[PDB]
Order: C-alpha cells, then sequence, then structure tokens
C-alpha cells in the first residue's frame, strides 16, 4: 500500500529539482523566499487591486516586474508546486500568460491549486504533523511564457527508476499523435535517463514535446494526490516496475493501402 | 438582444451570512458590503469571469469585467468572493446597463 512522505513533497519543490535539471526545463526565475508583503497579501481574503485594503509593497511589484521583462515580457506564475491552471477565467486572454505583476497576483490569489500549496501541502504526510515546516520557505516561480500546444504534453509515471507508463495530458483526440507516438516514447524514455540525478525512485514527470525535443515541465510524487489521468492509481500500482516496455494511453476518436496494411498484421497474428 | 460587454451596471442584493451550517452551532460569517477595487467572480450564464467593482450606490454597482462576456440586459448573475481561500457565493443581481466592445 503506497504512501506519501515529507521528503517526497520537499523534492518536488520547483527549486529542489530545477537546480538539478536546468538545461532540461524551459527558462524561469525563482524568487526564494517569496517576498513577505506578497505572502501577507496572498493570505488576505478577497482580491484587492490598487488601479484600509492591503496590496504588496512597491518594492515587491518592482522586483516581480523586473523578472517579467528579463524573461521577455510574458511569464507563467507558480508557487513551490501547483500552477494556477484552474484560474484561466480571471485572466484577460484565457491563458496563464502574465505581462503585469497585477495579472500574476490575480491568478495566484483566485487559484485553488495555489491555495492547496499554501495550506494543504503536507495534508497526507505520515512523517509530518500539520500543526503550524523545517528549513522550508515558499517561493514565487516565474516561468518564461511561450505558445505551448496542449496536444504534445504528456504525464509520465516512474516506479523504481523505470518508465511504468505515460499518457496524453489533454482530453481531446489528436489524429497526428498515433503517427509519432513511437518517437515520443523514445524521446520521453531518453529524457528519464537524464532524470537519474532525481532523489526519489518513484515519481511523476510532466513533459512537453516540440520539434523532436521532450521538455521537462514539472515533477509530482508517485501518490494518488497527483492526478493519474487516463490511468487509474490502482492500475498504476498493479503494474510491473521491471517490464522493458511502458503502457501508453491516448484519447480515442479508408485507403486500399491502409486496409491491406492492417491485413498484413492480421495475417501476422495467425503466425506467432 | 445579446452582446459582448466589457463593463456592466447591476442591481444587486447580498446574503446576510455565508451558506452552510457549522457543526459547533456557531453562525456562518456575515457577508460584508461590496467594496470598490475588489475583484469578484461573476457567473453570467455559462461564463465564469472576474469583475472589478468600480463604484457602489445602494442596491446598484458598476463592474469592469476581466475579459468580455456574452449576455443580454436583465440577465441573472451570481456574485462570489474569495473567503478563507474558497469562492463563496455572496449575492445575486440583474444587468440594467452595459458597455459593449463595439
Amino acid at each position: 500500500t503506497l504512501i506519501l512522505t515529507k521528503n517526497q513533497v520537499l523534492h518536488c519543490q520547483f527549486s529542489s529539482w530545477y537546480s538539478l535539471f536546468r538545461k532540461l526545463t524551459p527558462k524561469a526565475k525563482v524568487i526564494k523566499p517569496i517576498p513577505a508583503t506578497v505572502l501577507k497579501y496572498l493570505h488576505e481574503d478577497s482580491i484587492y487591486v490598487e488601479q484600509p485594503a492591503y496590496y504588496p509593497e512597491r518594492e515587491a511589484i518592482q522586483l516581480i516586474e523586473k523578472a517579467i521583462k528579463e524573461l521577455g515580457g510574458a511569464v507563467v506564475p507558480k508557487l513551490n508546486w501547483s500552477t494556477p491552471k484552474d484560474a484561466l477565467w480571471i485572466t484577460t486572454t484565457g491563458s496563464l500568460k502574465c505581462t503585469t505583476a497585477e495579472e500574476v497576483l490575480l491568478l495566484l490569489k483566485s487559484s485553488d491549486f495555489v491555495a492547496h500549496d499554501l495550506n494543504h501541502a503536507f495534508d497526507d504526510c505520515k512523517d509530518f504533523d500539520n500543526a503550524d515546516p523545517k528549513d522550508f520557505s515558499f517561493e514565487l516561480v516565474l516561468k518564461e511564457w511561450f505558445p505551448m500546444h496542449a496536444s504534445t504534453e504528456f504525464r509520465c509515471f516512474v516506479k523504481s527508476k523505470r518508465l511504468i507508463a505515460f499518457c496524453q495530458r489533454d482530453d481531446n483526440y489528436y489524429e497526428f499523435l498515433k503517427e509519432n507516438i513511437d518517437c515520443y516514447e523514445k524521446l520521453i524514455s531518453d529524457l528519464l535517463k537524464k532524470l537519474d540525478t532525481f532523489p526519489d525512485p518513484d515519481f511523476v514527470f510532466d513533459v512537453y514535446i516540440h520539434k523532436d525535443r521532450a521538455w521537462l515541465i514539472d515533477i509530482n510524487p508517485f501518490y494518488p494526490r497527483t492526478d493519474g489521468l487516463l490511468f487509474s492509481w490502482s492500475e498504476l500500482e498493479s503494474m510491473n516496475s521491471e517490464n522493458m516496455k511502458p503502457e501508453i494511453r491516448l484519447i480515442p476518436k479508408a485507403s486500399e493501402g491502409e486496409n491491406l496494411l492492417e491485413f498484413a498484421q492480421k495475417w501476422q497474428d495467425l503466425t506467432n | 438582444l445579446p452582446n459582448i460587454y466589457t463593463d456592466i451596471e447591476i442591481n444587486y442584493f447580498l446574503l446576510r451570512r455565508l451558506l452552510g451550517v457549522k457543526t459547533d452551532g456557531q453562525k456562518q460569517a456575515k457577508v460584508r458590503k461590496l467594496e470598490p477595487n475588489e475583484v469578484l467572480m461573476v457567473n453570467i450564464g455559462s461564463t465564469a469571469t472576474g469583475a472589478r467593482v468600480v463604484a457602489v450606490k445602494a442596491d446598484m454597482a458598476r463592474l469592469q469585467l476581466t475579459s468580455p462576456a456574452c449576455t443580454e440586459i436583465n440577465e441573472k448573475i451570481a456574485l462570489s468572493r474569495r473567503i478563507e481561500k474558497h469562492w463563496r457565493l455572496i449575492g445575486w443581481a440583474t444587468i440594467k446597463k452595459g458597455t459593449t466592445l463595439e
């Protein structure tokens, strides 16, 4: 029966793994520890904007803005773990893109995922007692924004340093995936080779494939708290961590050539 | 009469306390006066958008949405506030006036 530990959460902290795999993950800036004024404001209830009510100090908004323009004007904000993917409705263009410090705050303040990071980070830890969390400090992660096609994003599962399974992150059908799926399987398997320096033998890494390059996006624990997507967690448990080939799951949906290419394989069944 | 509105003027009403029944028997928190330069979450039909409060009179308030919404005048709206890191329903409204993108 699989369990979550204090250090499994600690290692998944953006700073904790970015440091290790900088060359493997797209450009970001980490403000650690998070400015007290920004944290203070973050904990206040309701979303107050300056455009008797607390708003972060001029020093903080200048520092966030300094990071933004240094990352080419547009960014994607995060705390130690969760991205505000749930709060796209508050955003001005329906994406995690942030050109201003206000846009950043608006996203972080209205996100339930960000809120989980703030008061539910160790809600399943056997090693920790949620009473008030060691040499730990919250961080504001600012990742350089880019047009990311949600089709070529994959969630990859790892048990005892072996690639167990991987699946599509989106929930739409893409016909062009089954065409390159063998090449992605190579790309993602070859990236895990470079994730050997990671401290946990069981983890879940998010990846983004663009121009024959499998980009690391995040790392989350091998625990049901982290969404198993197209795979069930009982399915992921009931899986060989010593089997040479991993299970792939894509979203489900002609020529004489196609038809009889299929025959050739249907003939190959009768044989072996 | 459906259009794409950027800012809306609403006729509202708030709840006195938040929804729910605390097990200790203690009353739910009293819903406070909607203050200006507060970003609420408005449910305008299927659309869930953020709206900044620019002014308040009494049973009337003008809201500057975060991105444009598709509605008609007299549509029923649901006002929500970030309380204890939850989107909690505070009240309801009707669009009486609204400024379009075109």
